């Protein structure tokens, strides 16, 4: 579950921290919130390594572009650069971005799908946990929204994919980017699941393993004298 | 068929106090039939582990990538190439055989050898990172390895009884798997000392 | 649901706001009107992805060729359109109406099918959602209307396009292209609904 | 084995204090084609039970003739017809659920996903799902097709678990339904604005709500999008 | 074409001690990656002092339970309200499943209670009848990671004597019911964390001579 | 199918290779050599798709006589079959793969120890007391398991190997026409007439 | 058309010298005068900014250049020749390092990739 | 891994106990060895449910025929039941591959293989290695007529150890049992695990292992 | 092309004339417009044959009803198309508009399609030409229209029916159903093409 | 694949069918005996799918076993091949037809003469000097069109016989682990020993 959410002098967006390999939870705490540059970022979903992969290779390019252009980088960049890589391989790289940032020109919001086509919004939602979180988005925002309601709204949206989609899990990170500021990642904003204490210890006795063999292993580079 | 499911095997990670553990069977087969019990999945490059599950080949083929790799790092470098690093090297190599990919479950171990702390990470076959706190699991009994450690896993364990914990972890997962077992092996890993212990096990 | 129609001052371009998956609306505010130069504009319709991808190229085609020669005709844009889709065909899903006003030749309406064919029509509809109003366009469609009149033909046309297709639905955007300029026009559900 | 043709889509659900509530909109599509419109969908049974149905409605209005001729068949030497002896809806739900399951297990099922909403004669809500392969099961909030994605997620949090149920009036219960609507009207293709809402209460009764429209409907914000990212005009 | 089968998850536990029984499950109803219940029960009192689970396809699990419940009403009648032994009911359950053998029954069924002699039971089947006695069993979603926990603390599973060095084997002993609900409750708790078809809450039916009774505890909703 | 075993012995490596080469119902020879002499102290036996088996093993031969050649030594065993593994490793990625099955039996001068290799077409390699490919593995594996000693005789290694092509004759569905072996030592390699 | 100057331009002279090598360094004696002071907490770089007009804007034009967030590089010779090394030298930390390790390259190895670029326009066509 | 083989003293019948679904090990303590009566063993291999039904069905169908007819069914008797039972439902899916084993004064120590293919074979040794079935041991070099009931019991017990140690879907504990005139007699189950260790140590075997 | 639409006097059933096997006419004057009773007929589309065997069964069925019953109701006559339909909805490809006038309850139009659901409407429309006059036929429908303007509104929306639908073609048939009694209308190419 | 050869000389018929069982790559038997006598006179030999076979052959065996006792007579093997032939033609067009082809060789007391009958699973039969089914047919026919002779002794043909076994152990792929012969004349039916 990943959504994004426009306010009043910013943009902001959330994602839940849960990576799955058909219905086994591989990841309890992953990171789907990625720096493309300082002041914009995206959140992704599809295959996991798709969605890292894309947005590192085209935030490497917007660093070179920023260096040559001697300007902060633009959205509308980074959302150009990625529609039309993904596009050339047919939405056989799976990935699906929520890209949110601030720049000279101000604060936008888009989201780009893996054939390569992309949408603008108030307050857009993207993965298994979307349908949850866009009842959520539907429901409550409205326009002019505050910092405060913006980031209330978004992780409210990432919690409906929490508790009702079996993809979505875990804890909610928030990235909140406001004009004429840093932004403020917040990694593990709400922990709404954290596991209870165990009913035993179990840690052995020592000497309860069968051991065939013993060794050092001379992790050492080649010795002097 | 299923180029992960042919040879078999397993590998599983874990965090403790001042150290990290990383173990894996021995197994080599034909689907049904075991061919090799001296197949090893744990390699280290200096002091960074790399255990490797799935088709064996690629096993082979990765160590053998990863020690040229690593070897031109160190000349270029001047040091021993970190945990973290080696991480995303890992990472990077995989994805660039993007549509064409090894059939292969990576996992990283190692200590950070200037900040002292410890790391773990796991990998898909195109290279997403799985960058976990408490354990990583590889291999034709994941769902088993992910049973035990969810369960036998206390954080901070001290390295004599880290050992007792991915031991058992391992052990009860392979021989609840047809593709796993025929033996194990255990690294203990503490900043300047490496144990290795082979276990006893079931033999079928 | 998408339509270009010609009227005495110029050409309008309308369309409904609705992207799908399956059932779903990805998108219930889509903007399927996109701008190809000042007064050339088009009309979306197949693949979300497929469109937006032609349509930037012929946005730059269309820069390139105005640095050099000057505001290209409605005839070259539909061209251009035609070129990418007819050589690319085997790899596209593509349905596009070009729309354009010339102050030589006034509005033009040009519609691209999927094989990549070029057809000049006094209006063109488009869609999925347009197969409903065929029967209702054919009827009700005067040559050398006015902006009222036009505006009026595409706000009901459209409205039963949206109420017959799944696919179409959400806000009915229009595009006015004059001597006078470029108007936006939205009209809401709860206004086209009750006609 | 057959193919659903003339479909109806989310039946959507919740249990309050005092009873249950239950909608559906009134359209039949033809696939893409939004073809029947004032279909109704809700269709009760006595004064205490409301059955939704979702899938195809050629098979809803075979199981409609199958309640309407159990009404019927119930009442025959029956001096307790309208009293101790009515049709509960614990009846009616394990009727349908036999009838579902044995139709999946003759390789000919009724293409429905169903909800049975009502008050039993002790006062105790009803609200019981099945489907075509005979799967049933019971929650606060029950939601068929795109219902189950976006309507379940809005209710649960009025009724989380079973404590919740007390707390919940049927003004707040009315409230969360009626908004589930206009988020499936905003989201779902496949729906009209047009639906029936029914309240089975145990003291008011039977409450059916026909020709019912999603009103206060958010549009205005779309007049400030403009193109799919670069586009200024 | 038309699926007759469904997959609903869940995960089901039975652990037999001395002289009682434990059949546990989640009361989590899914389909695909949607929550249809967050409490339907799946572990049943079916009399005689037997409690029944059938995991899987929630349709079939719920129409065999119901022949069985039918199946020991008619042994009543037809026997004199001769008291279905454990041996006897799984015996039956068998010719239950084997009935459906070429239309499968889609589900994995695990049946606790009292031996004849007192003793505490757990019976295992297969979708088509094939059926065994154990001490411990696990079915569902999560059975692989559920399964290898209760090897190595149930029956001490590659667990030696410490300074033997693998040269004696942990002594076997039967767990009292406090140390096999921790047990349960654990297994249930890993589960939840690693599998997206396991959670909400968990439901344990204990049997001993006194009878059958019902434990509850809450899991992780995510 | 074809049957290639391989034993180590305490001062020697005995390959054994069936005969005969059929295809499908056919028997197209009775006295096939699936061996190639890679050099003086290695030989290579192969078993798998027509054509592919000889031109990879040729192929292979001629690699490592050019290696002979240049440098004026001869690689080790070790080295030979780490060769010959990523020549296969290359081949599943390609167009069309080699569906080759090897096994390396060669003499180390150097460490004057006898080293077994078993190779599969996807570049698979373990070294093994004992080895063998297809159907006959299953069967002579166990027996073996059983039977092998590490500090075995080259005559013993013989018995052992004699005893498993008996046991493969009656417990096989297909005729394999008998088998050639030939140990690799410190002297070289020979070629065992009576069997 | 076709670049038919595949041969080298820079050659050894019977001298032994590599005369376009040493014109080279002669042209990096007229620049203006850049400097570097290495402390134990830092290290300091320093230039002119010779402005070719006062109608000019010389802050538009860098010397100074960033080429990683903890790498600087400053000039002395031809400004141009300069600024597509900073590009190349920019691109080369991203394409032959970050791309592959995930951080930016150690001063004395991004050095290397920039002396192996000069090299390369010392011996190719 | 069901083994069955005929010897002076009578016969041997050796199977393993592991029930797979795919790589997944659901039991090691299958009971593979299904008791119809006092002189008659069925073995189990392919579909658990449908040998331990069709088994169990053969012991009652065995037990009429004793009340009908005041005798012991013949093990050909017995066999040609089952026999003829899979072979109306061939074709319809059923995996079943099962040795017939008992002793009776007619017919002496008989051995009979039941297919759901059909096929039924009398034979003096039969073993199904996962999903092949031979009419040779597993290892078959120490096969003598003249054989020591333990010394033929070990026999039994160690080429069951040699499959349970290669086959993958092999493996748990082996069951034994001796079958004579007056019966059959349990050897009890060991163990595969504690097995190969002391086979090991004493047979000087397995040296590929390492331990 | 087939619709009923109900007006003041009564009903009125309208089709098209033409059946084909893919681009084929296999007959240009079909009758799609068909008897069950004497003021109860249907109105076909889908497979012929299956139409047809349906049609007969019904006015069987009606016919031994009238016998039994006297006169029966448009709404029994519907009844009986569906559960023809529903029962062998498996192997039926039949889309039946029913329509019929009594003196009680005047005008009535009922819609079969293929599931074999029921649908009683002011006015229907059916076969593969109806999906481009949907947006035409719920703009100029009116309840309780005179028989003129019933006739022109079925003769304007068959028109375009035809002209957009290479299925439908030849001729317009109507048949009137009022208490004054039955009357066939027919409308020519030449007539209705000019509209 | 399973070996069935029969040979009609002078006085007697010979029948020589592969003793070894195997499914697939695994061997069940090394002694089976793949013949049933029918009558005193009368031999029949089998190969086909597992099950079909036996089961076939038991139930010809007891059909011609009832009719012996019935009318204490033998049947003349024209007419046994005749009732097997038509068992035979029932079963391909019933639902699981028997996958069984079979041998017939019997000793007509009526005419002092030895036939042999060649049936397929189809119902095929012809009466021939020599017949065989399977791979094992095309060699031993050319064989035996060369040698056979049609007064040779019974001595004569199990030389012949000898022969075909031979060159067919070395020709054919899959070990069929020899034959068992068996010799039908006026005395009965015998197995020869040696072989
Ligand atoms: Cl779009
Ligand atoms: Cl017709
Ligand atoms: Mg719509």
């Amino acid at each position: 579950t990943i959504v994004g959410v426009k306010f009043n002098n910013g943009v902001v967006i959330a994602a839940d921290t849960r990576s799955t390999q058909g219905p086994i939870v591989a990841d309890k705490n992953c990171a789907k919130l990625h720096r493309i540059s300082p002041k914009i970022w995206c959140a992704g979903a599809g295959t996991a390594a798709d969605t890292e992969a894309v947005t590192q290779l085209i935030g490497s390019n917007i660093e070179l572009h920023s260096l040559y252009t001697s300007r902060e980088p633009r959205v509308v960049s980074a959302l150009q650069m990625l529609k039309q890589h993904l596009f050339k391989y047919q939405g056989h790289i799976g990935a699906y971005l929520i890209v949110a940032g601030v720049d000279p020109t101000g604060s936008h919001l888009f989201s780009i799908h893996a054939h390569g086509s992309t949408d603008v919004g108030y307050y857009l939602s993207l993965g298994s946990g979307s349908l949850a979180a866009m009842a959520v988005l539907e429901s409550h925002w409205k326009q002019d929204l505050t910092k405060e309601e913006a980031i209330k709204l978004a992780s409210d949206a990432i919690q409906a994919g929490i508790w009702n989609d079996l993809g979505s899990g875990s804890n909610v990170d928030v990235c909140v980017m406001e004009i004429g500021k840093d932004a403020e990642y917040l990694r593990n904003y709400l922990t709404p699941n954290v596991r209870e204490e165990k009913q035993k210890s179990y840690k052995f006795p020592r000497g309860t393993t069968a051991v065939l063999k013993e060794s050092i292993v001379n992790i050492c580079d080649i010795q002097e004298e | 068929s299923d180029p992960s499911s042919i040879n078999g095997g397993i590998v599983v990670a874990m965090t403790g106090k001042d150290c990290v553990a990383i173990a894996c069977d021995l197994r080599l087969g034909s689907q049904s039939l075991g061919v090799s019990n001296k197949f090893e999945k744990i390699f280290h490059y200096g002091h960074v582990f790399l255990g490797i599950t799935g088709l064996a080949t690629d096993v082979t083929t990765l160590n053998e990538m990863f020690r040229y790799k690593t070897n031109l790092y160190k000349l270029k470098e001047e040091r021993a190439i970190e945990p973290e690093t080696f991480t995303q090297l890992v990472s990077s190599s995989l994805y660039e055989r993007r549509f064409g990919p090894y059939f292969v479950g990576p996992v990283v171990a190692g200590i950070n050898s200037k900040s002292g702390k410890p790391f773990i990470a796991g990998f898909d076959l195109i290279g997403c990172i799985d960058e976990a706190k408490d354990f990583i699991v590889s291999g034709t009994a994941s769902d088993q390895l992910f049973g035990m450690c969810e369960s036998l896993y206390e954080p901070n364990l001290e390295p004599e009884d880290l050992f007792e914990t991915i031991s058992q972890a391992l052990l009860n997962a392979a021989d609840r798997d047809a593709l796993s077992g025929w033996g194990a092996v255990v690294y203990i890993i503490k900043k300047d000392e490496v144990v290795k212990r082979y276990l006893k096990m079931r033999q079928d | 649901s998408i339509m270009a129609v010609t009227f005495k001052d110029g050409v309008i371009l309308g369309a409904d706001s609705r992207t799908t998956t399956g059932a779903y609306i990805a998108n219930r505010v889509t903007d399927k009107l996109t701008r190809v130069h000042d007064k050339i504009w088009c009309c979306r319709s197949g693949s979300a992805a497929d469109t937006q991808a032609i349509a930037d190229i012929v946005q730059y085609h269309l820069e390139l060729y105005t640095s050099q020669y000057g505001t290209p005709s409605t005839e070259t844009a539909a061209s251009v359109f035609k070129e990418l889709c007819y050589e690319n065909k085997d790899n596209l899903t593509a349905g596009i109406i070009v729309a354009g006003y010339d102050d030589k030749n006034k509005g033009e309406v040009y519609t691209i099918p999927l094989g990549g064919s070029v057809h000049k029509l006094p209006y063109a509809i488009a869609g999925s959602g347009s197969t409903f109003i065929y029967g209702y366009c054919d009827k009700n469609f005067r040559e050398n209307m006015s902006k009222e009149e036009t505006v009026d033909f595409i706000k009901h046309s459209l409205s039963q396009a949206i109420k017959w297709d799944g696919s179409s639905g959400g806000v009915i955007r229009m595009v006015v292209l004059t001597a006078a300029g470029v108007e936006r026009l939205i009209f809401y559900p709860d206004e086209y609904e009750q006609l | 084995t057959q193919q659903p043709i003339v479909t109806g889509t989310s039946v959507i659900s919740m249990k309050y204090d005092n009873g249950v509530i239950i909608a559906a909109d009134n359209l039949g599509s033809y696939g893409s084609l939004l073809r029947f419109n004032g279909v109704e969908r809700l269709i009760p049974v006595g004064d205490n039970t409301v059955v939704g149905i979702s899938g195809d409605i050629s098979d809803m209005q075979h199981i409609e003739r199958l309640l309407k001729d159990l009404v019927t068949e119930n009442a025959y030497d029956n001096p307790l017809a309208d009293a101790e002896e009515a049709l509960e809806p614990s009846y009616i739900f394990e009727y349908l659920a036999t009838v579902m399951y044995q139709r999946r297990s003759k390789m000919n099922p009724l293409w429905n996903a169903i909800i049975v909403a009502g008050v039993q004669s002790n006062g105790d809500q009803f609200l019981r799902y099945v489907n075509l392969l005979g799967v049933t099961y019971s929650s606060p909030t029950l939601a068929t097709g795109f219902g189950a994605h976006m309507a379940n997620p809005l209710l649960r949090k009025v009724v989380d678990r079973e404590s919740d149920i007390p707390k919940t009036t049927v003004q707040v219960a009315e409230e969360a339904i009626v908004n589930a609507m206009r988020v499936l009207y905003y989201r779902d293709a496949r729906s009209s604005r047009n639906f029936s809402l029914a309240i089975i209460d145990k003291n008011t009764g039977l409450t059916f709500k026909k020709n019912l429209q999603v009103e206060n409907m958010k549009w205005d914000f779309a007049k400030d999008i403009k193109g799919y990212g670069t586009q200024k005009i | 074409q038309f699926n007759p089968y469904g997959d609903n998850g869940g995960t089901i536990l039975g652990i037999a001690g001395e002289d009682f029984a434990v059949l546990a499950g989640d009361t989590r109803n899914i389909t695909d990656y949607s929550i249809n219940s967050r409490y339907e029960p799946k572990v049943f009192d079916c009399g005689d002092n037997i409690v029944m689970s059938a995991n899987g396809f929630a349709a079939d699990g719920d129409a065999l339970v119901k022949r069985f419940k039918n199946s020991v009403k008619w042994y009543h009648f037809d026997h004199n309200d001769k008291k279905l032994s454990i041996n006897s009911a799984a015996r039956n359950i068998q010719h239950l499943l084997y009935g459906k053998r070429f239309f499968p029954y889609y589900v994995h069924t695990i049946i606790a209670g009292l031996d004849e002699d007192g003793k505490g039971a757990v019976y295992s089947f297969d979708p088509v009848g094939s059926y065994e006695r154990e001490q411990c069993r696990a079915g569902g979603a999560a059975a692989s990671l559920i399964m290898p926990f209760l090897d190595n603390q149930v029956n001490f599973k590659n667990q030696y004597e410490p300074g033997t060095n693998g040269k004696v084997k942990k002594p076997l002993k039967y767990l009292s019911v406090e140390e096999v609900i921790k047990l349960v409750r654990d297994s249930f708790t890993s589960a939840t964390e690693r599998h997206i078809q396991v959670g909400d809450g968990l439901e344990i039916l204990i049997v001993t001579k006194d009878g059958v009774r019902k434990e509850f505890y809450e899991l992780k909703r995510d | 199918m074809d049957i290639i075993l391989g034993i180590r012995v305490q001062d020697s490596v005995i390959l054994a290779s069936s005969k005969a080469v059929t295809r499908g119902i056919s028997v197209l020879k009775d006295s096939d050599d699936k061996t190639r002499q890679l050099s003086p102290h290695t030989l290579m036996s192969f078993a798998g798709e027509a054509g592919d088996t000889v031109q990879f093993a040729e192929y292979i031969q001629a690699n490592i006589q050019l290696y002979s050649i240049r440098e004026d030594y001869e690689l080790s065993p070790q080295a030979v079959s780490s060769f010959v593994r990523q020549e296969l490793a290359k081949s599943i990625r390609s167009r069309r793969p080699y569906q080759v099955n090897v096994l390396i039996g060669g003499y180390d001068k150097k460490k004057n120890k006898p080293e077994l290799y078993q190779i599969d077409y996807l570049g698979t390699k373990v070294e093994l007391p004992y080895g063998a490919h297809g159907y006959s593995g299953f069967y002579t594996f166990s027996l073996l398991d059983h039977h092998y000693r590490p500090d075995m005789t080259t005559e013993e290694g013989l018995d052992l190997l004699k005893l498993c092509v008996q046991e493969l004759e009656k417990r096989m569905p297909m005729d394999f026409k008998g088998v050639i072996v030939k140990i690799v030592d410190k002297d070289g390699i020979r070629q065992v007439d009576d069997f | 058309m076709t670049d038919r100057y595949s041969f080298s331009l820079t050659t050894f002279s019977p001298s032994g010298k590599l005369g376009q090598i040493d014109y080279a360094l002669t042209a990096v004696k007229q620049g203006v005068t850049s400097l570097g002071i290495k402390a134990t907490n830092g290290v300091v770089i320093a230039t002119e900014k010779k402005s070719s007009s006062p109608l000019a804007m010389s802050e538009t034009l860098s010397k100074v250049s960033l080429l990683t967030p903890d790498i600087g590089a400053v000039y002395s010779g031809m400004g141009p020749d300069y600024r597509v090394l900073v590009d190349k030298s920019r691109k080369v930390a991203h394409t032959s390092y970050k791309r592959i390790y995930g951080e930016y390259p150690p001063t004395k190895l991004l050095v290397s990739e920039v002396a192996k670029i000069m090299q390369e326009a010392t011996q190719s066509g | 891994t069901t083994l069955a083989f005929r010897f002076q003293g009578g016969i041997i019948v050796a199977v393993d106990s592991r029930a797979t679904a795919g790589n997944w090990v659901a039991s090691q303590t299958v009971k593979k060895v299904i008791e119809i009566n006092p002189f008659l063993l069925g073995t189990m291999a392919g579909g658990a449910a449908d040998c331990q039904f069709w088994e169990t069905w053969l012991g009652s169908q065995c037990r009429l025929h004793e009340l009908r007819e005041k005798e012991r069914i013949s093990v050909a008797a017995a066999s040609k039941i089952l026999s003829n039972l899979v072979y109306q439902y061939k074709g319809a899916g059923l995996s079943m591959g099962t040795m017939i084993c008992g002793y009776t004064r007619k017919e002496g120590p008989t051995i009979y293989y039941v297919d759901s293919d059909g096929t039924r074979l009398k034979g003096d040794i039969f073993c199904v290695v996962s999903g092949q079935t031979f009419a040779y041991g597993v290892l078959d070099s120490n096969y003598k007529w003249d054989l020591s009931v333990e010394d033929a019991l070990y026999l039994g017990k160690r080429s069951i150890l040699a499959a349970a140690h290669r086959d993958a879907y092999s493996g748990g504990s082996v069951n034994l049992y001796h079958v004579t005139e007056d019966g059959w007699i349990y050897h009890g189950n060991h163990d595969v695990g504690e097995l190969f260790w002391k086979v090991k140590e004493e047979e000087g075997s397995f040296n590929n292992v390492i331990g």
